[PDB]
């Protein structure tokens, strides 16, 4: 079969910078049957160039499409605000059309620090036999952070389902929560509660914890 | 001496509608109101000519049309219709003149598993014009991009076949056509009846 | 233009249907290919089918589960799948060429808005509303950030806004996550200054149309 791998994964680019973008195959690819499509969060993706060359209706210039063989990219000449989101690269000359794991291009700013909370669990909570503790992560530039929570100097996992928001539109800044979804029976055979965080963007890991204490 | 009808309506096998078949018959006595009070047909429809009064006219020589299709299809072949088989297997002329007949032909054309040796074309670039056959099957060429004989994408085969199945409705029933075309010429006016 | 048809939840090991009908253009001389996409993913290909004879084109994965079908009288593609298991949760998308007459474009720009198909055994149940109260421990450099929590709720679509919809001021939302019980889960917070605590009424306005609940939950700081 065919198999695309685009190789760059992740740009994060200023406005006014050109962008390239390279789309490989395996064995020849007919060059009468590429494309590629815009895909913005929520929305059905949209189509930019046809026949490894030309683009499609109403697509404002800046775009286009070159290469053949084995070798594809696609160039934007000065990036726009609305540019940014996925693009996918997809040919259909065999039988399985095989699509792209894409492409995502990101806004890139000043690395701004993160900012820690946490949050006890509500009292109306423990009526329903479940702990649920909160570590806030806020305002950090750098997509990479991770939080590992602490409890009596203890490693706890298993209950650290991750949430991530988009990129904001003012700022470009990321928001992110972690909720320790603990059951009640540990809860009170364990004292101290802690949630750490390392980020690029700090120089040491911040550590921030809670006591049963006191509540 | 008597015009062969019989052979004709009674033919062993039906040619496709893309390649239906064609007869000239000349030189002999007709009789056409044996074939009308048959009380077999489903319909008869003589555009132009009265057909209790066919016996008394006389013409120089006839063409006898044959084919199968499907029986919702059947209202599609008269004069001035609309519909992908008047624009690509067979068109008749605004002017025509003669009778169009077709029957039910199920327990000889519908056997179990479905006969696939009828078929009918599905695109062409041009309409056709009235009384013309097209057995080409080159690849179709939806796009603007040559095919260069593969089938693909934008690159389809002309031609595919009915499903006759004994459990269709009567609409997908397969029917038997028979078109008869009377012409007029200067010259010795032969065929006719008595 | 392409319409489809709306948003199913199944229970596994029925089948589905899902119709896409087409409108504004000759549907005689087009073809329709499928793609799905679960929730952060990348896309997927499942199969293709021309339009002008029925036939059709099936992945190897779902060879032995999709049917692709079409209705001309409607202009209407069909396409099914049978033996639904939970990693199925997707949304669908079908696509075909804008077609005027013999000539037809040579791309896909003509694409759907897509159906939502969810397959699971829980069945639909109202949410619980937790309060975030703030803490001293919590405000951090006179920054203050309070939020409500929302729990057990089967149906995707809840939504979350503060002071009937007057603060929004930096109000963040997460996207909702799946637990081990099969039932959603998600939180909201915003962030206020540490001379706003005691001063004004703070409360969360949620709704779950499927449970018709509409709930409104207070929060104080606690004591
Ligand atoms: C086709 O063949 C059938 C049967 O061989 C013909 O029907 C016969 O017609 C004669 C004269 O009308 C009758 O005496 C027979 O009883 C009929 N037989 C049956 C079984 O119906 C039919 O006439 C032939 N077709 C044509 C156009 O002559």
């Amino acid at each position: 079969e065919i198999v695309l791998t685009q190789s760059p994964g992740t740009l994060s680019l200023s406005p006014g910078d050109r962008a390239i973008l390279s789309c490989r195959a395996s064995q020849t690819v007919n060059s009468n049957y590429l494309a590629w499509y815009q895909q913005k969060p929520g929305q059905a993706p949209r189509l930019l160039i046809y026949g490894t060359s030309s683009r499609a209706t109403g697509i404002p210039d800046r775009f286009s499409g070159s290469g053949s063989g084995t070798d594809f990219t696609l160039t934007i000449s000065r990036l726009e605000p609305e540019d940014f989101a996925v693009y996918y690269c997809q040919q259909y000359g065999s039988s399985p059309w095989l699509f792209g794991q894409g492409t995502k291009v990101e806004i890139k700013r000043t690395v701004a620090a993160p900012s820690v909370f946490i949050f006890p669990p509500s009292d109306e909570q423990l009526k329903s036999g479940t702990a649920s503790v909160v570590c806030l992560l806020n305002n950090f530039y750098p997509r990479e952070a991770k939080v590992q929570w602490k409890v009596d100097n203890a490693l706890q996992s298993g209950n650290s389902q991750e949430s991530v928001t988009e990129q904001d539109s003012k700022d470009s800044t990321y928001s992110l929560s972690s909720t320790l979804t603990l059951s009640k029976a540990d809860y009170e055979k364990h004292k101290v509660y802690a949630c750490e965080v390392t980020h690029q963007g700090l120089s040491s890991p911040v550590t921030k914890s809670f006591n049963r204490g006191e509540c | 001496n008597l015009c062969p009808f019989g052979e004709v309506f009674n033919a062993t096998r039906f040619a496709s509608v893309y390649a239906w078949n064609r007869k000239r018959i000349s030189n002999c006595v007709a009789d056409y109101s044996v074939l009308y009070n048959s009380a077999s047909f489903s319909t008869f429809k003589c555009y132009g000519v009265s057909p209790t009064k066919l016996n008394d006219l006389c013409f120089t020589n006839v063409y006898a049309d044959s084919f199968v299709i499907r029986g919702d299809e059947v209202r599609q072949i008269a004069p001035g219709q609309t519909g992908k088989i008047a624009d690509y297997n067979y068109k008749l002329p605004d002017d025509f003149t003669g009778c169009v007949i077709a029957w039910n032909s199920n327990n000889l054309d519908s056997k179990v598993g479905g006969n696939y040796n009828y078929l009918y074309r599905l695109f062409r670039k041009s309409n056709l014009k009235p009384f013309e056959r097209d057995i080409s099957t080159e690849i179709y060429q939806a796009g603007s991009t040559p095919c260069n004989g593969v089938e693909g994408f934008n690159c389809y085969f002309p031609l595919q076949s009915y499903g006759f199945q004994p459990t269709n409705g009567v609409g997908y029933q397969p029917y038997r056509v028979v078109v008869l075309s009377f012409e007029l010429l200067h010259a010795p006016a032969t065929v006719c009846g008595p | 233009q392409l319409v489809q048809s709306g948003p199913e939840v199944k229970k596994p090991g029925t089948s589905v249907k899902v119709s896409c009908k087409a409108s504004g253009f000759t549907f005689y001389y087009s073809a329709v290919q499928w793609v799905r996409q679960a929730r952060g993913q990348r896309l997927e290909w499942l199969g293709w089918m021309a339009v002008g004879s029925g036939k059709a084109n099936y992945a190897q994965k779902f060879q032995e589960r999709l049917t692709l079908t079409r209705d001309m009288s409607t202009s209407t593609a069909y396409m099914e799948l049978s033996s639904l298991r939970s990693e199925d949760t997707a949304v669908y998308y079908c696509a075909a060429p804008n077609c005027t007459g013999g000539s037809c474009y040579d791309g896909f720009n003509l694409w759907g808005q897509g159906t939502v198909v969810t397959v699971s055994s829980a069945s639909t149940k109202g949410p619980s509303v937790f309060p975030l109260a703030p803490s001293s421990k919590s405000t951090s450099g006179g920054t203050a950030a309070l939020g409500c929590l929302v729990k057990d709720y089967f149906p995707e679509p809840v939504t979350v806004s503060w002071n009937s919809g007057a603060l929004t001021s930096g109000v963040h939302t997460f996207p909702a996550v799946l637990q081990s019980s099969g039932l959603y889960s998600l939180s909201s917070v915003v962030t206020v200054p540490s001379s706003s605590l005691g001063t004004q009424t703070y409360i969360c306005n949620v709704n779950h149309k499927p449970s018709n609940t509409k709930v409104d939950k207070k929060v104080e700081p606690k004591s």
